DNA sequence: ATACAGGATGTATATATATCTGACACGTGCCTGGAGACTAGGGAGTAATCCCCTTGGCGGTTAAAACGCGGGGGACAGCGCGTACGTGCGTTTAAGCGGTGCTAGAGCTGTCTACGACCAATTGAGCGGCCTCGGCACCGGGATTCTCCAGTATGA
DNA sequence: TCATACTGGAGAATCCCGGTGCCGAGGCCGCTCAATTGGTCGTAGACAGCTCTAGCACCGCTTAAACGCACGTACGCGCTGTCCCCCGCGTTTTAACCGCCAAGGGGATTACTCCCTAGTCTCCAGGCACGTGTCAGATATATATACATCCTGTAT
């Protein structure tokens, strides 16, 4: 579930961000922020899909949801 | 055709049809599609030139998305334009802060 | 035995050179399905959409961690703290 | 000794050297030549204060007109000025014909504030304003208490200095010298030195006991009399300021009988009240009935005040 | 089948014109197509905003020139304006 | 019992005889005679300017005026008490001069010059 | 020569002026400016600066007072928001006084270049 | 010329008091002036472009409102 | 010349929710600008959805989805209920 | 009921919204139910804003609404603050907020 | 002889209060954008069909995940300090209100047209499907280059 | 005579070269449908002209705020010391991914009808500016109030 983001995963994400030393109370905050972001983008995608009268979420819906949030993403035919 | 009449490579007819079906205005001028195609061609030519330079800098023949990310992030005007734009399989610039460096 | 901090910089260089996905697929997909279950049950997703969501989340987390590192260096410290992430999200305007 | 309520201004080898040494109205007191400070005509006088008020110029003596035709924050700013600007001098009024009070003013020269008697500007920064207190204002915080001066009955319009005068017991406890409200005293043979003075009723700490009245004499007369008084081993001299000295031997008050005790029950203040330097005696501690009054003469040499032997 | 549109042929032609011995992958081609579409929709939106601000229902080359000057930085916008003016000249020479 | 004594007269104080008297009252008695004999000493003070001063001085000594605001009430008391004697000695106009002076010194309001000469002459 | 005089002179002294401690006036002004809504930047200097800046792009230009007022309001709001973010950053640094590096970090996190 | 110095020290002081700043250093005025100049240059460039596109010679308030909306700084109180 | 505004309707709403309450002209201009901004946002969202769905018609469903996407949960739910009630009242007569 | 708004029980003009959508160049054709829905949503939004403004004015013992009341009503709410995040109000001001660390002991 | 608490005292300050006015609320006329009524026709809802794109299950194996030791560099508490900022006051200097003249530019209107929309034919530039290969991915091996430990010359 | 700095040297993760294999891309062939051409009719927009209006230089006077200077102070930085918590490594566990095989149902596509709205002609009152009355609040004065701050009394 939410614990699928293991400690070494967040460790590698921090190494990618340039973090040298990490405390033991950062994982919960990172998990919360990721959950909030995923909930927002999933709500947007689900709304676009429900307006399309379909039952499957494609990639164009995710691209539109990211573009609407000012996070336009390339590489999927947007 | 019309692209040969202007010495360009981008299709003018496709752009004119997209402007008609784009619902941007009621009527579309004749010189607008040529101007838009020329601007887009210059932009993509700049991007491809920077990508080719980065690929020759990395001793490669085919451009990978990493080269595009490096060429966009190394430039100033392209970075200012594509500020809120992310590239898949792009990566980050090799930046390391000075305080984290040892003695 | 290496001294602390060398492996960190080595891993930084290694992960900045490569571009693969640090987060694996199945757990992220299960998390996405659990989050989407609350809005509507009995939903199906394409692999391309899950991959795009993973790419967007990784890019957003990388940018947030870079901003947090900038804030921690500006704070005349080296170790990052949750208050650094909170200040970064407050200054970016993503928090009320 | 004559009784006095106010001060009085007046203008073998030992004998050899003593001989060698020999070779109109007072606004400040509201009387005529005090001892503390050194129809035609009718109409001519009335015009000097009425300025063509015929209605009164005549009632006080047409006719008048005929004869006329014929003849024809801030307070704080002053505190700063005091800071910017133990010898003490006597105050004297200042008069500036065509200038305000400046460094050349006699007041600031003598390092003293301007008083209501000064003819200087109303807002003269050197004029000492009263206190804005709400009570007795006997604490250091009161500008009138910090500056030993007593509150003025015409400036300190809050603490009560301007209140009724019959009931000498008034709110502001910084006007005793003005009224002269001193406790009843009794003269009896002192258990310390000859005669002495005891207080009839009890009193509390820092309570105004009484004023030490005495003649005001020049500084040279101070030493001239003190020589013979020391020869007598008895002296009542008390330096008032660089200008004058107090001598109550010839005339003074009962309090004059006060003695000295290095551990006394009363202490003296050289207080500036209404521009007059006056000596007051206050209760250094709670005093009960019958106790004798003492205070530190502050002598530098114990020529005769070393007997002690008093509990 | 669905006859979808793209920009692969023109991008490849431009690449071969500026670099004959240089290849490209399909992912980079999709990225270039998305970038072209984004720039196109931004410029179209700017032109529409200018037409609506001026209470005019016509989009001429002047609106596009002002939009590309507003959206791009100084040197890039100057180069794009020069390219657009050259293209307009070449198009107005013939018919 | 401690025995106390009078300051003027060193006779002892009897337990019934005390009759409480500060003997250090607001104004001493010798001073009043001193002031009377000192005013007369003034050369160049026309007979009238000698009596009214004595009367005024005695009046303020008697009541002990301290403040300026008292001087209106003070000039009123001086007629309530000494006005009869002022009329007996024909010092009315010198008393008017006095009132003018007192007003010049900023002690009394101008309405009290008239109100005073009025009260004095109203009992004439 | 000198007489055996008894004297107890107390020099005394005047009271010091009322002086506030540093930081009180700052909080008072903070409350006063957070209550009111008037423009902290005056009109004439800001207008002259705007005219000088617009002179570089094109000379001989005219402006309406409403446009200048709108520009002033927008600039004041932007500066207030930036100063608030800078104060937050300075507070995070376990300090009170703001420094130019705080403004640099605020503009860096906002993504402004 | 020199109109950049029109932003006096007490003006920036009041702006900081409004923002909640308690203590201010002596090296903030240059940075504030630079940031304000950058912001003014951006919005003025946008407004001048909109005015040149309108084929007019006077800059109105609608142009400034549009320029602020384009920069993500939508401002209310002037119509549009 | 002539020009449009929204003063009458805003004043009517204010008097319906607060009879004894006034308003100044600056607040009226602010409300007008806010109404125009919300209107243009919803219209732009509807046009984007219409172009994404390859449909050249803007019905009430597109507006409903746009208001669901633009506003937070409770506010969007209240707006959707109000819009459905208004559509019902309009289709009744 | 001649006015469609009366037919729907609203106060906002439906005709003006329909004309703005036709001349707005937002799409090719315009539906019939869209203007009523949009007018109802806008009316609900402005009613919420006016309710908060009236509450703030009653909280300040005043009869006329000032822009300060609008600023307070917008900043005191959570959903409205999230919606109008990048929106500035002239003569609005900031909320009287003071941090805890600056307070003395 | 210390340290904390309490009174009081000068300073900034919400609140009564009588006035003046200009922005706010309301009456009035008229026009044009909204409402009525009837029609064509093309976009949209729905029935039917295909399939490919998605979902579900099982075997293995191996890189990734998980747990514990220890440790040394990092986080954090506390004192010195001296300098840069806060607060206040004299000086003045530039900001602000009251009108002053006026003209170049914003805005509305009559007029013509040349550029743009609509439509019939068409054909060639653009798109779906195939196919071979070489630039790139993976792996083994050796040289390369850094990375840490210890000793020796030099300061004080 | 001890602490410190700088140089030498033994030593492990990493770079480069050569070889082998592979699947996505550039060329190719068949296909087809939307851009191109010639032509006509219509009107949004450019142009010139006139009217008005507010942006700007101008001065003059008044005045609160800007400027500079004195004096005081408290905290940002530096330094010290003291505790401790993630990092490097080793050992044990484990499930992600890969490859393969079934299976189905919702998305894409095609054909049918149908109904609602863009359009056009006609007519009217809701809302627009314009004008006018009017009291809520700005303005100014004074008073009660809240409070930061400093000296003094008290307990250990
Ligand atoms: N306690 C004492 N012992 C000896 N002499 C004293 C004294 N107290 C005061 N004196 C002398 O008395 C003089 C002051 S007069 C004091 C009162 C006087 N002794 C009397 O009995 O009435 C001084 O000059 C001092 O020298
Ligand atoms: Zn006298
Ligand atoms: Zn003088
Ligand atoms: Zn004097
Ligand atoms: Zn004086
Ligand atoms: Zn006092
Ligand atoms: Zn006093
Ligand atoms: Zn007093």
């Amino acid at each position: 579930n939410i614990q699928g983001i293991t400690k070494p995963a967040i460790r590698r994400l921090a190494r990618r961000g340039g973090v040298k030393r990490i405390s033991g109370l950062i994982y919960e905050e990172t998990r919360g922020v990721l959950k909030v972001f995923l909930e927002n983008v999933i709500r947007d995608a689900v709304t676009y899909t429900e307006h399309a009268k379909r039952k499957t979420v494609t990639a164009m819906d995710v691209v539109y949801a990211l573009k609407r949030q000012g996070r336009t993403l390339y590489g999927f035919g947007g | 055709t019309r692209s040969s009449r202007a010495g360009l490579q981008f299709p003018v007819g496709r752009v004119h049809r997209l402007l008609r079906k784009g619902n941007y205005a009621e009527r579309v001028g004749a010189g607008a599609p040529v101007y838009l195609a020329a601007v887009l061609e210059y932009l993509t030519a700049e991007i491809l030139e920077l990508a080719g330079n980065a690929a020759r800098d990395n001793k490669k023949t085919r451009i990978i998305p990493r080269h595009l990310q490096l060429a966009v992030r190394n430039d100033e005007e392209l970075n200012k334009l594509l500020g809120r734009v992310t590239i898949a399989q792009g990566g980050v610039l090799p930046n390391i802060q000075s305080v984290l460096l040892p003695k | 035995r290496y001294r602390p901090g060398t492996v960190a910089l080595r891993e930084i260089r290694r992960y900045q050179k490569s571009t693969e996905l640090l987060i694996r697929k199945l757990p992220f997909q299960r998390l996405v399905r659990e989050i989407a279950q609350d809005f509507k049950t009995d939903l199906r997703f394409q692999s391309s959409a899950v991959m795009a969501l993973q790419e967007a989340s990784e890019a957003y987390l990388v940018a947030l961690f870079e901003d947090t590192n900038l804030c921690a260096i500006h704070a005349k410290r080296v170790t990052i703290m949750p208050k650094d992430i909170q200040l970064a999200r407050r200054i970016r305007g993503e928090r009320a | 000794w004559s009784p006095l309520q106010q001060n009085f201004m007046v203008e073998g080898t030992f004998i050899e050297e003593l001989i060698k040494n020999y070779d109109l109205f007072c606004r400040r007191c509201f009387k005529y030549d005090c001892f503390l400070h050194p129809e035609a005509s009718m109409f001519r006088v009335l015009i000097g204060t009425y300025y063509d008020n015929f209605c009164a110029i005549a009632r006080l003596i047409r006719q008048v007109y005929e004869f006329r035709v014929k003849e024809s924050x801030x307070x704080x700013x002053x505190x700063x000025x005091x800071x910017x600007x133990n010898h003490v001098y006597n105050y004297q009024p200042c008069d500036h014909p065509r200038q305000p009070c400046d460094s050349s003013c006699p007041c600031v020269i003598a390092q003293n504030f301007c008083e209501k008697f000064c003819q200087c500007s109303s807002e003269c920064q050197n004029r000492f304003p009263g206190c804005r207190c709400k009570a007795q204002c006997n604490t250091k915080q009161c500008p009138c208490y910090l500056a030993v001066r007593e509150c003025d009955p015409d400036l300190c319009l809050t603490c009560g200095a301007a209140d009724h005068w019959d009931s000498k017991n008034v709110s502001c406890k910084n006007c005793s010298i003005q009224r002269g409200s001193k406790k009843h005293l009794l003269l009896a043979p002192s258990d310390v030195a000859g005669w002495g003075i005891f207080i009839k009723d009890p009193v509390q700490k820092n309570e105004f006991i009484s004023e030490y009245c005495g003649e005001i004499i020049s500084q040279d007369e101070a030493d001239r009399r003190g020589k013979v008084y020391d020869k007598y081993m008895c002296s009542f001299l008390f330096n008032l300021n660089n200008d004058f000295v107090v001598d109550a031997t010839r005339k003074g008050n009962k309090i004059r009988f006060a003695n000295h005790s290095v551990n006394p029950n009363c202490y003296a203040k050289v207080m500036m009240v209404n521009g007059d330097h006056r000596i007051g005696i206050f209760a250094k501690r709670a005093i009960q009935t019958g106790e004798e009054l003492f205070f530190d003469y502050r002598y530098s040499q114990a020529d005769a005040l070393k007997y002690v032997g008093i509990e | 089948k669905t006859r979808k549109e793209s920009y692969a042929i023109y991008v490849y032609k431009v690449l071969k014109q500026v670099h004959p011995d240089t290849g490209i992958s399909s992912k980079a081609m999709s990225i270039m197509n998305s970038f072209v579409n984004d720039v196109f929709e931004r410029i179209a939106g700017e032109a529409s905003r200018l037409a609506h601000y001026n209470k005019r229902s016509t989009i001429t080359s002047r609106e596009i020139q002002t939009a590309v000057r507003l959206l791009l930085p100084g040197e890039l916008a100057k180069h794009a304006v020069s390219e657009g003016t050259k293209a307009v000249t070449k198009y107005t020479s013939a018919k | 019992n401690r025995l106390y004594f009078h300051s003027d007269t060193c006779l002892p104080l009897r337990p019934q005889e005390m009759e409480v008297d500060s003997e250090d009252e607001k104004d001493p008695e010798w001073l009043r005679e001193k002031t009377i004999t000192q005013i007369e000493e003034f050369s160049d003070v026309n007979e009238g300017e000698k009596e009214v001063m004595k009367l005024w001085n005695l009046h303020v000594m008697k009541h002990g005026f301290i403040a300026d605001n008292q001087m209106n009430h003070a000039c009123m008391l001086f007629v309530e008490n000494y006005g009869q004697k002022i009329i007996k000695k024909n010092l009315c106009r010198n008393f008017m001069l006095h009132l003018v002076s007192m007003h010049d010194f900023n002690l009394i309001s101008i309405m009290s010059i008239d109100k005073a000469v009025t009260k004095l002459r109203e009992m004439q």
